[PDB]
RNA sequence: CGACACAGGUGGUCAGGUAGAGAAUACCAGGCGCUUGAGAGAACUCGGGUGAAGGAACUAGGCAAAAUGGUGCCGUAACU
RNA sequence: UAUCGACGGCGGUGUUUGGCACCUCGAUGUCGGCUCAUCACAUCCUGGGGCUGAAGUAGGUCCCAAGGGUAUGGCUGUUC
RNA sequence: GGGGGCUGCUCCUAGUACGAGAGGACCGGAGUGGACGCAUCACUGGUGUUCGGGUUGUCAGCCAUGGCACUGCCCGGUAGCUAAAUGCGGAGAGAUAAGUGCUGAAAGCAUCUAAGCACGAAACUUGCCCCGAGAUGAGUUCUCCCGAAGGAACGUUGAAGACGACGACGUUGAUAGGCCGGGUGUGUAAGCGCAGCAAUGCGUUGAGCUAACCGGUACUAAUGAACCGAGGUCUUGACCA
């Protein structure tokens, strides 16, 4: 059990004695039904999937081993109903959050940042804005320059413009388990989680906290 | 967008009055036919219109001649159809959709008043 | 309480917020955050109306301290660097909570004056 | 603040207003913020003495109407504009005295000079 | 009359119907509803309103828009 | 022979100008600007180097290299 | 298949190395700024013929309270969306050119080469983010299925959507409305008393009215029935019986 996964509920709040006030975002962490686990190697560096652990494959458990000797095994996600989890198959896929989850634990939750079409280039990948009296010309988020030399009529692929989105994986560090508590067996995360609500987290112990 | 306001189906004047007047319709006679979007905001335009001229006082039914400009079926508001409502909030006068009849194809139900 | 007043009593916990601020009253703020060599002591600073602060997580308002080149800027109360307020003149009116003017004409008589 | 705009002064050098003419090492589409050096040539003064009125030289500005940002949330507004004229001795006033507070990252690793000789501080 | 049941053109009288300086808006009398329809809270184009701070820096030119703008008192330059 | 470099000699490019006039001559709206897309290099730097009349610092000249960055404004319709 | 990171300032190192003096560095490790890039708003700020107020004309006899100029005009303005707002955007690894060298001949010496070999560029490949089974080496897995498995049509609404979809629910229901409460916006009510000659000034009222949020609650509103509808193809690769 590398890790588990429940969906974000939304953003509330836990007054610990110890520490300090500060926001927790539940997240839904329940009964999941892994039926099989999907291992991916890393050969050079494009994932592809090794073998596939079934409720009885010890043909396929053999070399999900030793490839993780070798450090070559990459991120492990298993056919699952309602959710992952890892030697979870091996007993019969059928578990409990209460099974793998201690609080006060140090976890990474990774997530899929939260379809918006078109966006400026400022709303897009952060680009700052016309401070200044730039601002005043109205021309908030606008970088004000499509590419250097008019001739080309052309911007350069680098120089950074509007585009799609939305429909980024970011793994943030060190996220401190505060309790499992609420209507149904849920998490409490300190701070906040990428992604929008229902949206589906990874749970993994924190590499170094 | 935004959430569901309220639903002007034609433009802006057009969408106060069409209340007044089919508000007055479902108390001159206990039946009514108008669309979809029909009177389902006309069973607002009555109650409000019931309730502040449920007890009969003196700042009670001038709100009622106000929304309905009529002395036949804002007198019949009172001494009957309140009293007539005495012990029951809600559920003033309430109706179910009907098939869509002739003409422009719009189905309506038909007020009424239990 | 609901789920979202729920998650707002603890951080900045709803410290009795002080009678007033209140129309004209001008009670004057205090302090203690450092800035520099944490060793500051307390302050002193006039306000007026421009009340503002919602239930939760509320805010003094615009100051519009006369003293130096004029003012504004203001900390939400309660916070980390607050401590107890105290009196002042006492009322006056006009509406208290979106008080403009104050600004833009502050004299004598035009001060300390709706 | 831009080019060609009007700034008070803040030293006591003779001079009263002034206008804005240029920034060093700031290009952009009209600006002079906080903090940045800027040449100028001022307006009202003494036009006697040693030839005020009309003479064109360096300034640093410490207010302005645009309102920024604190690491707290905060933002402050000031109602016009001031400036202080400085001379060729490296970043040093020209007049006696200072008049208005003074920010904090102007301080500490910036100017030390300048603090010293300012009476406000927020 | 204009090839058309063509928002074009075409003389006289009613200029005291009721509130304002007035044959200026609102409303009796009288006349009329003969200037194609139905269903979600896009982009774009035609008219228009409001926009923080600066404010003609746009432009051939402040074009456009806006500002002033009722009445009474005080007061009113060069030039002729 | 760091650098500058005549006389003379031998070439490349074809952006200039001149020439010829072989082609079009059964019509592909002008100049400048603006807006928007792609390509190239005779690299002005960044990177790695050679030389110096290279102490250091700061420069001058030259080589490889274009990956990115090479981008703006005041007067003038104006391209010097 | 698509993509970017460029540059500057400051601190430590030095007022030291170098230099008569004047003058005046470097490698490296850090903090930050400007600029250009996916989102998100709790905080700061901008919007509103919802709403509240003032007021002109006119009508309901006056008052009160209202209709009309499709907010009469004027003043202020909440939610969302937004910005002058906020959180995030590596390092590292691999390979040649110029060039620096190794071993080493043709010329038994020498030589970076001629065979061989050790190193060596912001760029290149990769990392990372996004798209993607029509990714022509055209994917994987599980289950169901060859006369009944499964599937389309409908109804009530959207965490959806620019006409042909997507997503949720359909009584094993809270999806929408009503009611109540919670959470909000305005500002002193009707009436009467004494107010007062009156406008409307007072007292009773720090009183009413209102909402495009949430919760509780099914009370109301989510049938019936029809129908699209292929049927374990052929040759062969092994095992089971």
């Amino acid at each position: 059990m590398i890790g588990l996964v429940g969906k974000k509920v939304g953003m509330t709040r836990i007054f610990t004695e110890d520490g300090v006030s500060i926001p927790v975002t539940v997240i839904e962490v329940e009964a999941n039904r892994v039926t099989q686990v999907k291992d991916l190697a890393n050969d050079g560096y494009r994932a592809i999937q090794v073998t596939t652990g079934a409720k009885k494959a010890n043909r396929v458990t053999k070399p999900e081993a030793g490839h993780f000797a070798k450090a070559g095994v990459e991120a492990g996600r298993g056919l699952w109903e309602f959710r992952l989890a890892e030697g979870e198959e091996f007993t019969v896929g059928q578990s409990i959050s209460v099974e793998l989850f201690a609080d006060v634990k140090k976890v990474d939750v990774t997530g899929t940042s939260k379809g918006k079409g078109f966006a400026g280039t400022v709303k897009r990948w952060n680009f700052r804005t016309q401070d200044a009296t730039h601002g005043n010309s109205l021309s908030h988020r606008v970088p004000g320059s499509i590419g250097q030399n008019q001739t080309p009529g052309k911007v350069f692929k680098g120089k950074k413009m509007a585009g799609q989105m939305g429909n980024e994986r970011v793994t943030v560090q060190s996220l401190d388990v505060v309790r499992v508590d609420a209507e149904r067996n849920l998490l409490l995360v300190k701070g906040a989680v990428p992604g929008a609500t229902g949206s589906d987290l990874i749970v993994k112990p924190a590499v170094k906290a | 967008h935004r959430k569901s306001g309220r639903q002007l189906n034609r433009n802006s004047s057009h969408r106060q009055a069409m209340f007044r007047n089919m508000a007055g319709s479902l108390v001159r006679h206990e039946i009514i036919k108008t669309t979809l979007p029909k009177a389902k905001e006309l069973r607002r335009v009555v109650e409000p219109l019931i309730t502040l001229a449920k007890t009969d006082s003196v700042a009670n039914r001038r709100l009622a001649f106000a929304r309905t400009r009529d002395n036949e079926i804002v007198a019949k508001l009172f001494n009957e159809l309140g009293p007539r409502f005495a012990s029951r909030a809600g559920g003033y006068t309430r109706i179910l959709k009907c098939g869509f009849r002739a003409g422009d194809n719009a189905p309506m139900a038909y007020i009424e008043l239990v | 309480s609901n789920i979202i007043k729920q998650l707002e009593q603890e951080q900045m916990k709803q410290d009795v917020p002080s009678f007033r601020p209140g129309d004209t009253v001008e009670v004057k703020v205090w302090v203690v955050e450092g800035s520099k060599k944490r060793l500051q002591a307390f302050e002193g600073v006039v306000i007026a109306i421009r009340n503002r602060g919602l239930h939760s997580a509320f805010t003094v308002r615009k100051i519009s301290n006369g003293e130096g080149v004029e003012r504004v800027f203001q900390t939400h109360s309660p916070v980390v660097d607050s401590i107890s307020v105290k009196r002042r003149g006492a009322v006056r009116k006009a509406k208290l909570y979106y008080l403009r003017e104050r600004t833009g004409k502050a004299a004598r008589i035009k001060e300390r004056l709706n | 603040i831009q080019e060609q705009t009007m700034l008070n002064v803040a030293d006591n050098s003779g001079a009263r207003r002034v206008m804005c003419i240029k920034v060093l090492g700031g290009s952009h589409r009209r600006y002079a913020g906080v903090g940045d050096i800027i040449k100028i040539t001022i307006k009202e003064a003494i036009p006697r003495g040693k030839v005020k009125k009309g003479d064109v030289l360096k300034a640093v500005v410490v207010r302005t109407k645009k309102g920024v940002r604190r690491p707290d949330g905060s933002v402050i507004r000031f109602d016009g504009n001031a400036c202080v004229l400085l001379n060729n001795n490296s970043e040093q006033p020209i007049g006696t005295r200072i008049f208005g507070p003074v920010t904090r990252e102007l301080r500490s690793e910036k100017f030390m000079k300048i603090i010293s000789l300012a009476p406000e501080v927020l």
